[PDB]
RNA sequence: UUGUAUAUAGUUAAAAAUUAAUAUUAGUACGCAAGGAUUCAUU
RNA sequence: AAUUAUUAUUAUAAAUAUUAUUUUAAAAAUAUAAAAAUAAAUUAUAAC
């Protein structure tokens, strides 16, 4: 009748891992090469050199007090940045 | 049309052939109850005289029209003919041709061709997350 | 709804007939009687309720417990038929 | 929620679309907008009869068989439009279809419309029923040299309805025997209606 | 046809001045039945965290839309009259 | 302006106008299906006579129509003919439709299930070839003394072509409203269906036994107690139905034995 | 029942057909809309008394019977009383709450089984004996000699000793088969006339005639 | 029942009539005059009672069954008074006639007690649609 | 006076308004009105020494804590049928009729209870005696039954293939008894003929 | 934001809600023959 | 109870009798009574 969800939400525990990693390795290293080297490209408006300040800080307010997966997933949405090709940071 | 009454003029015509994208499955095998004030009752009056599809309904003569709406009792009967003589032509060329613009035959395969190239990745969104996280937490595992 | 010995059967409230509501006599669906069934469930409304939609009166809980059970199965006789013809 | 439950148990859904992009369509609605027009045919005459549509059912056959006559082009060859018997009217406000046919109107007339300048009322009503003439298509109407007349629809019902106003007034006389042994008791040749 | 049309997704756009608004939604009504200018849809539209049904009445020349029937089955319908009651009830700030 | 001059709450009139608008608080039931059970004033509507509640409404109306089933005609006071007249072509409307339903539609309403099938027995054959309104409404030159109550007489159309009711005669009523009405002289042996008696006879010949004379002499009693004037005394009243007098309705009753 | 309403043009059956019904041919083209056969209301089928032992005839030949020859049974008779295989899941569901059918399904196989349950079986041979009691009386051909019975008055006893099923390999169809150039010869007709029962329900009643086609 | 948390009916904790169609409560075949043994009329009269509890004691759904003058006290003779009767070595015994406290007469009737007639005089216990969880109906 | 009103009475209303006093009737409006109306007699509450058979049996099973609540749950599992008339107050007189006659006392430790059954241990030894082997006992004697219920198939496995060839037996002089009537001669004698091409070589 | 003063007027418009006229003609049904058509086919 | 009136005068016995009194074709106030909102039966409502 209605409790279907029921029977589809207790379907959907789903445990596939997908637990954000929380990157404590070089692989913060990785990104702060690729976006600085793919930001190069792009900042015609927008300042260069404030650009940069604000992924240090992003990389230390984020490293500092944060959770487990939410730095996997600030990590991860350091990936799908320059996968969305920026922030839209024009 | 339903709210006309009487006469049907050279106009609702187009009103009937406008309204022909709305009803893309409809084709002269379609059952008569699919016309314009063709209800309940004048269907029964129809059937009684084994006539089924919009196609039998523009065959009749002037005079199964007229016995019918006129002995029969079933009423409207002149405006749902008027109907099956207004779309006929143009869904009989939906018997041998569909969509002639639609189709864009080279696109509406590459439309399909990408659905399940596109189903596809949410459905391996679920894996390709998670197997390079796998990656990125046993990459890990090691460093210690 | 109205259940005796034998069988069983579906009926409804036709506000004219109430006297019947309770105990109607009924040709049993078994072999042979004039039963006098009684009422068992409640089964909805005849007529519409003023302003109020098709599903306000509710056939009842152990109704639907019913057809679930009594019909119930047309898992158990896909054979011959669906509810097509 | 006026939508009962259980409206649609089980549905395949007929597409109501025709090609879900919203670009194809107003294109394919072109032909079919801009596209010819694909039912309609011209009325040539109305054929006015007295008695209602059930007294004329057996011998609206003649009609056609007395209309081609007198067109001289055969039978088989004239589509009569089915009976549509006006309302009966109480106020009898005139001018649309549904109304019934005074002895005098628009295209009532013996081309007698002169009695509409010369007269204080209209003649009471002809024809509570009334018939139209069809033809396989073409033209509308022309004045023409070589038949010592107009030839056309309109002149293929007006050298009709003058013809059939020499019976009241009392060679092919389908005209006289249209009024007596079949029923027509008024023509008119109607306004040739548009569309956008 | 009542059916056909309920809970048959809806495009929207909707023009307005600081940028069009793009918002997509489940129809829910169809008040007309076809092309006369009465329109109307009552979709649910579900943008966000917001919920917000609402009435177009389709002759507007701002208010464009377009409705699409592929995934409007009925049956997913009732789901979406359900997910508004439970917002609807449970917004009631009781 | 953009909202009506007048809000959804306001009562128009009786006898107003249409005053078209948007509204959108309507439509209670399955309206005008041939049994639509709305009732005011507003001409959409049934004309709502005095009934004691919706309900006593509905009850009023039912037994209205199971008699004009009956005896295809009847006597009605008031608001009734008009809502009866209204409904007595509904049950015809419902009576051509014969779908497995219809009998289902029809058995709900009246208070009897015999009346149905002599209800789709006669009507189609009958209003076949009659497109609409099939009840006549004619309004009486009396008045009920008790309330100044306008009696129509309300009854089918065709009755040339019926079934049961073939040849019968309405000026005045039978002799004593348990026997075969009066008939149109022309038509003396004329073959009424052979079951519309039996529930005929069966019912004509309870009013023939010595305790229902017990209950029509009674029924003074309890009407000069109850006020009624111009009620003879239960005295001298002459029986209903006697054994001598049958007799002359035992002259035609030579059909089957 | 037509030629191609709610099944597609082909599916008609050598049952007990209607009467009056006519086959209205269909043309070929001919199709629903979806959201037409959406109510796809259809006439209600007797189950009765003379359909349920005739039910029970087929089912207590065969005590146990699975799918198809639930339908392909009723076609081996001389009389039937069925007109659709929506007339067979009818009853069917009919002679459930007569308590007169507990079909089941065989774990190791995967087909429903039918079974007249155990708490009737012992007098619905009554019912179909009462069927049976001039079942075979009536047969014309039985009673113009002996020479035809006492040809086979031996058969009976010794076929179910050594050759038991060798028989049964014919006498399903061989012996049926005939009755298909009857069924040609001789249907039944579902006449039918609907009326209401005094509680006020809707029912009908069924006068079921042999059709003299030839 | 276990309804879901005390869920049961607020101003009586019992409703009228509650959908009987679970078990059919149909009278047995074989039967007996609890006390008398008598042979007992199926559902036509009122001259048994029926005792049915939720536990089943007597006739294949066996509920008591007594005949109406076949209820009253066995060694004691008498009506059995608030209805609360006592079987003896397979005789229902009066409560007080058979308890030691041998009485000498009722009040009211001596010889016919306040039964009810066809299973009136238990309609006070369970026999609800959810006894059992009978949850089939919701499932899927 | 909503229900009552509303023109189309619903189902509810129908039995609901119903006060009657005839027999099975609305016994809620018939307790509902006057106490000159209502028949509603007293619940013949069982106090039966069936009463007691269910009941020193199960202390003995659990004889712990809290037995005068989910005592009745002990009824609702072991259950060829419960105990109490009332499951509400029979199995509240369940103690009484156990208090008294000196059969057993309660139990109280943070709540009441049913316990240590009042020195009558050894009437309830002997009574679960006449519990397991007197079960044991008739559903064997059924068992005699089912040690030829399946003869039941075996004494008709044959008849089943002989009373169905026994179906044909008429029916092959049905399916000629008809024939009469089409004259085929050819497909009529081979139909008698393949019957008996194999009937006499059988035995 | 200009006049005037170190801060800024002064004018006009857009937006936050419903518009009103007394008296010269035949009368004891429903001002609907009612299920919104001034008879949609005849009975 | 002034009555052919707000009424089962009920000490007792009871349980499937259709067991025999309720006008009216309009409109407001009022009177009873009534879909929607700031886990429960409630509201107020001077709203259809």
């Amino acid at each position: 009748n209605r409790r279907r969800m029921e029977l589809e939400q207790q379907r959907i525990e789903s445990s596939q891992h997908l637990p954000p990693i929380e990157p404590t390795a070089e692989q913060a290293c990785h990104l702060y090469r690729r976006l600085l080297k793919e930001g190069y490209k792009t900042l015609v408006v927008t300042d260069k050199d404030f650009y940069r300040r604000k992924v240090r800080y992003e990389l230390e307010v984020t490293s500092r007090q944060t959770s487990s997966r939410v730095r996997g997933i600030m990590f991860e949405k350091g990936h799908w940045m320059l996968e969305n090709k920026l922030g839209g940071i024009i | 049309g339903i709210a006309t009454s009487g006469r049907v003029t050279n106009e609702d015509r187009r009103w009937w052939l406008v309204h022909l994208e709305c009803a893309p499955d409809v084709t002269p095998g379609t059952f008569v109850s699919w016309l314009d004030c063709c209800g309940t009752h004048t269907t029964k009056k129809l059937i009684e005289r084994n006539i089924w599809t919009i196609e039998q309904v523009a065959e009749l003569d002037s005079d199964r029209v007229d016995e019918l709406k006129y002995k029969e009792g079933c009423l409207k009967m002149d405006v749902v003919w008027e109907h099956a003589r207004t779309i006929i032509t143009p869904l009989k060329q939906r018997e041998v041709s569909g969509g002639v613009e639609s189709q864009l035959q080279s696109r509406i395969l590459e439309l399909r061709k990408k659905r399940e190239l596109e189903r596809q990745r949410e459905l391996l969104a679920r894996e390709r997350a998670t197997v390079s996280d796998k990656r990125e937490e046993t990459l890990r595992r090691l460093r210690e | 709804n109205a259940c005796h010995v034998p069988g069983d059967q579906i009926f409804l409230v036709s506000n004219s007939f109430t006297r019947r509501l309770l105990t109607r006599t009924d040709h049993c669906p078994k072999c042979d009687r004039l039963s006098t069934f009684r009422f068992m469930s409640v089964s909805g409304m005849v007529g519409r309720m003023p302003y109020k939609p098709v599903d306000t009166p509710g056939p009842s809980y152990a109704t639907l417990y019913w057809r679930k059970q009594r019909s119930g199965k047309i898992a158990s006789q896909p054979l011959n038929e669906v509810c097509n013809k | 929620w006026p939508y009962p439950e259980n409206l649609v148990p089980e549905g395949a859904t007929t597409p109501f679309q025709s090609s879900p992009v919203p670009s194809v369509r107003e294109r394919i609605i072109r032909e079919y907008a801009l596209g010819p027009l694909f039912g309609s045919r011209t009325p040539c005459c109305v054929l006015g009869f007295a008695g209602t549509a059930r007294d004329v059912a057996a011998c609206k056959r003649d009609v056609r068989r007395w209309v081609a006559r007198a067109l001289g082009k055969s039978e088989a060859d004239v589509e009569l439009g089915a009976l549509v018997q006006a309302k009966e009217m109480l106020l009898h406000r005139s001018g649309t279809d549904e109304s019934p046919r005074l002895g005098d109107g628009p295209g009532s007339r013996p081309d007698a419309e002169q009695r509409r300048v010369t007269r204080y009322a209209r003649l009471p009503v002809q024809a509570r029923t009334l018939l139209e003439v069809y033809l396989p298509g073409e033209e509308h109407g022309e004045v023409d040299a070589a038949a010592d007349a107009d030839a056309t629809i309109l002149a293929h019902g007006y050298f009709l309805q003058e013809q059939l106003h020499r019976h009241m007034t009392t060679v092919k006389s389908s005209v006289a025997a249209l009024h007596d042994v079949c029923g027509v008791i008024y023509c008119e040749v109607p306004v040739l209606d548009e569309s956008d | 046809t009542k059916e056909q049309i309920i809970g048959s997704p809806i495009t929207c756009n909707f023009e307005y001045n600081p940028r069009p608004v793009r918002l997509i939604g489940t129809v829910m009504d169809a008040h007309t039945e076809e092309t006369s200018i009465k329109g109307g849809l009552k979709v649910y539209a579900r943008s966000e965290e917001a919920n917000m049904m609402l009435w177009i009445p389709a002759g507007n020349p701002k208010l464009k839309y377009e409705v699409t029937a592929a995934k409007g089955s009925f049956e997913h319908y009732l789901d979406e009259r359900s997910k508004w009651d439970e917002a609807w009830l449970t917004g009631r700030a009781r | 302006g953009r909202p009506p001059p007048v809000m959804g709450h306001a009562k128009r009139m009786r006898f107003a106008g249409v005053d078209d608008n948007p509204s959108v608080t309507h439509k209670p039931w399955d309206t005008s299906e041939p049994l639509m059970a709305d009732y005011g004033w507003e001409r959409g509507k049934l004309p709502k006579f005095r009934a004691r509640s919706p309900f006593h409404r509905q009850q009023i109306a039912r037994r209205m129509v199971t008699e004009l089933i009956r005896k295809d005609y009847v006597i009605v006071g008031g608001a009734r003919a008009p809502a009866l007249r209204i409904l007595a072509d509904h049950v015809v409307e419902l009576a051509k439709a014969g779908d497995t339903d219809s009998r289902q539609q029809l058995a709900y309403f009246l208070h009897d299930p015999l009346m149905v099938d002599k209800a789709f027995d006669e009507y189609p054959r009958r209003f076949r070839d009659m497109n609409a309104k099939y009840a006549m409404m004619t309004r009486l030159k009396g008045r009920r003394r008790s309330d100044n109550v306008a009696m129509y007489f309300v009854e089918y159309k065709n009755r040339d072509m019926s079934d049961n009711h073939k040849g019968e005669d309405y000026t005045a009523g039978p002799e004593r409203f348990f026997l075969p009405p009066r008939i149109i002289e022309t038509e003396k042996g004329i073959q009424r269906p052979p079951h519309m008696q039996m529930a005929f006879d069966r019912w004509a010949s309870k009013f023939k036994t010595e305790e229902f004379h017990h209950w029509w002499r009674l029924r003074h009693a309890k009407l000069r107690y109850w006020g009624v004037r111009n009620v003879p005394h239960p005295s001298d009243v002459d029986p209903l139905w006697t054994e001598k007098e049958e007799e002359e309705w035992h002259n035609e009753m030579l059909a089957n034995t | 029942f037509q030629a191609g309403v709610h099944t597609p043009h082909g599916s008609r059956y050598n049952a007990a057909r209607m009467k009056n019904w006519p086959v209205q041919e269909v043309p070929q083209n001919f199709n629903f809309t979806n959201e037409q056969r959406f109510k796809a209301k259809a006439v209600p089928r007797d189950t009765g008394k003379i359909p349920r032992d005739f039910l029970l005839s087929v089912l207590y030949r065969n005590q146990p019977c699975e799918v198809a020859s639930l339908w392909e049974h009723c076609l081996h008779d001389p009389q039937i009383v069925l007109d659709s295989k929506r007339h067979l899941r009818e009853v069917l569901q009919q002679a459930r709450a007569e308590g007169f059918v507990s079909f089941e399904k065989d774990a190791v196989t995967d087909r429903w089984v039918c079974h007249l349950t155990r708490e009737r079986f012992e007098e619905v041979r009554a019912l179909v004996g009462a069927r049976a009691e001039a079942q075979d009386l009536y047969s014309g051909l039985r009673g113009a000699s002996a020479t035809e019975t006492s040809a086979y008055s031996e058969s009976f006893r010794e076929m179910n000793e050594d050759t038991k099923r060798e028989h049964f390999r014919l006498l399903s169809e061989q012996v049926a088969d005939t009755t298909t150039h009857l069924r040609k010869f001789q249907r039944m007709e579902m006449d039918y006339l609907p009326y209401t029962d005094l509680n006020g329900k809707v029912n009908f009643m069924w006068w079921y005639e042999m059709s003299d086609t030839r | 029942t276990a309804v879901p948390h005390e869920e049961a009916r607020s101003r009586p904790h019992f409703p009228a009539y509650t959908e009987d169609v679970d078990q059919p409560m149909v009278v047995p075949d074989g039967v007996c005059c609890f006390n008398c043994d008598k042979p007992i009329d199926g559902d036509d009269i009122n001259s048994y009672v029926w005792v049915p509890s939720g536990n089943a004691r007597v006739p294949t759904t066996q509920g008591y069954f007594f005949h109406v003058k076949c209820f009253k006290c066995w060694n004691c003779k008498y009506r059995i008074i608030h209805n609360q009767f006592y079987s003896k070595d397979s005789r229902a015994w009066c409560l007080s006639c058979a308890l030691g406290r041998d009485i000498r007469v009722p009040t009211r009737r001596w010889h016919t007690s306040y039964v009810n007639t066809h299973r009136t005089g238990s309609r006070l216990t369970g026999q609800f649609f959810p006894r059992h969880r009978h949850q089939m109906e919701f499932l899927f | 006076a909503a229900a009552a009103a509303a023109a189309a009475a619903a189902a509810a209303a129908a039995a609901a308004a119903a006060a009657a006093a005839a027999a099975a009737a609305a016994a809620a409006a018939a307790a509902a009105a006057a106490a000159a109306a209502a028949a509603a007699a007293a619940a013949a509450a069982a106090a039966a020494a069936a009463a007691a058979a269910a009941a020193a049996a199960a202390a003995a099973a659990a004889a712990a804590a809290a037995a005068a609540a989910a005592a009745a749950a002990a009824a609702a599992a072991a259950a060829a049928a419960a105990a109490a008339a009332a499951a509400a107050a029979a199995a509240a007189a369940a103690a009484a009729a156990a208090a008294a006659a000196a059969a057993a006392a309660a139990a109280a430790a943070a709540a009441a209870a049913a316990a240590a059954a009042a020195a009558a241990a050894a009437a309830a030894a002997a009574a679960a005696a006449a519990a397991a082997a007197a079960a044991a006992a008739a559903a064997a004697a059924a068992a005699a039954a089912a040690a030829a219920a399946a003869a039941a198939a075996a004494a008709a496995a044959a008849a089943a293939a002989a009373a169905a060839a026994a179906a044909a037996a008429a029916a092959a002089a049905a399916a000629a008894a008809a024939a009469a009537a089409a004259a085929a001669a050819a497909a009529a004698a081979a139909a008698a003929a393949a019957a008996a091409a194999a009937a006499a070589a059988a035995a």
